[PDB]
């Protein structure tokens, strides 16, 4: 029993973190095979982060302008190039700790684990969701760029996020590992703003299922509703529309609990209009939306790696 | 306030 | 910016996790040097769950009745003994992955990371606190016994918790790594109940300081309080009494924010009286008490390991 | 309910 915001174990990623320094600018890199990946803004000095010309900044750099440190070992850089907003620094030794991995691009509503790092060393690990507005509600400080988000499946690390920057509301923006930004953001410090966010409906439902799995059954009711009638309500409270696909993905949870999804949707409807009535669910006075259905199943069935 | 690229100096 | 329930990087503990089977009973063990530590109820059958005499159950076992697996490798047990509620299995090989480590017994209110495992394999990592009533609000299933909780000090792992059992409210109880239970619980399945729990006040205050450091001041007020008047109020909300040592512990956050500890105490008295009135603090609609003053400084400054 | 020792069978 119990339900926690659970991150993936981080050892496989921990062995890939390095530090990259260019001039007086330092951030983290990801060392896989004989390549180190890091945000291209490592080639900025403090004074050119407003409107950097990354092409021009990189052409005047050579290999020896990049200092790459792995623990107490300097890695020798033998090649450099830009792929979208990531620098690929070719080094002369392949990382012997390289795990089985893939680069994947995730969709809004999906979750991942973040290994937050500074100077190539971990500060900690936490669980995030890709918001519908393509930001991440991270915990990041100056020097954290190049930290990565990931998921594990069996023995394969799927890298999905590399951290770049913090938006004025204090939320975060970054790229996939091919350097493509999530959301309509750019790696420079001209005025930018996160757009209006919405709640990840299918994830709240997954969370209520987790609550029932843990005996928090008070919000269950003798009522029912339809997918259409639910979505009229959810739209009023700034929830994403629930699609039939979302229902299918909520299947293993509805099968394991004996509660049909639309029955759970009925309880969620009552929760939105009347509120929780001073009660809590799984230790929260908010409706949690950063657990996917698979996160619930993974946690409540004890899936390992 | 403006966006910050989160390298360090 | 941002603030998350952040766990320690798990890699060093991942490399110590093994599987221990006696008969048809399996759980996890911790392999440090040439000793595997595990909960003693691995020697129980389904018939030994209510009133086991562990001394008697143990004398009937030989070294080869303990099957220890480290990944795909079976470890040869050459000795066994009981120390309180843990078994120590001496094996014929020292764990090549043993980190610098210590065994510590923590106090209620202190936090740690849990690496949740099944069959000697990691399922996930999450952050926990030793509750004032000596339970932990973990996430654990059948087979999770022998999972450990820990803190890191740059390169030294301090093991503070070994998981043993779940109580009927769905909270958990376990031991230090000397096999002494936290709280008045015992490793049998006769009736046991956690006492009434209280809120960890020093931690709520640290978390309020984290809110200020992240730019939020809406909850402060113009009052102060005496320590005794603060405790007379807070205790009506089932909060633990604040001691002067707690006040001293909060000195650094007080000094960094310019808010005297008893002035933040006045803010807390008002937040308890008012609730949040539709606001959230660091993304929560409840006052969070599983961050210590040290957790706050560590996450808001970027301490690494 | 009763407490549960969380080995597995």
């Amino acid at each position: 029993s119990g339900f926690r915001k659970m991150a993936f174990p981080s050892g496989k990623v921990e062995g890939c973190m390095v530090q990259v320094t260019c001039g007086t600018t330092t951030l983290n890199g990801l060392w896989l095979d004989d390549v180190v990946y890091c945000p291209r803004h490592v080639i900025c000095t403090s004074e050119d982060m407003l409107n950097p010309n990354y092409e021009d900044l990189l052409i005047r750099k050579s290999n020896h302008n990049f200092l790459v440190q792995a623990g107490n070992v300097q890695l020798r850089v033998i090649g450099h190039s830009m792929q979208n907003c990531v620098l690929k620094l070719k080094v002369d030794t392949a990382n012997p700790k390289t795990p089985k991995y893939k680069f994947v691009r995730i969709q809004p509503g999906q979750t991942f684990s973040v290994l937050a790092c500074y100077n190539g060393s971990p500060s900690g690990v936490y669980q995030c969701a890709m918001r519908p507005n393509f930001t991440i509600k991270g915990s990041f400080l100056n020097g954290s760029a190049g930290s990565v988000g990931f998921n594990i499946d069996y023995d394969c690390v799927s890298f999905c996020y590399m951290h770049h920057m913090e938006l004025p509301t204090g939320v975060h923006a970054g790229t996939d590992l091919e350097g493509n930004f999530y959301g309509p953001f750019v790696d420079r410090q001209t005025a930018q703003a996160a757009g209006t966010d919405t709640t990840i409906t299918v994830n709240v439902l997954a969370w209520l299922y987790a609550a029932v799995i843990n005996g928090d059954r008070w919000f269950l009711n003798r009522f029912t509703t339809t997918l259409n009638d639910f979505n009229l309500v959810a739209m009023k409270y700034n929830y994403e529309p629930l699609t039939q696909d979302h229902v299918d993905i909520l299947g293993p949870l509805s099968a394991q609990t004996g509660i049909a999804v639309l029955d759970m949707c009925a309880s969620l409807k009552e929760l939105l209009q009347n509120g929780m009535n001073g009660r809590t669910i799984l230790g929260s006075a908010l409706l949690e939306d950063e657990f996917t259905p698979f996160d619930v199943v993974r946690q409540c069935s004890g899936v390992t790696f | 306030f403006y966006p910050k690229l989160q390298s360090s100096q």
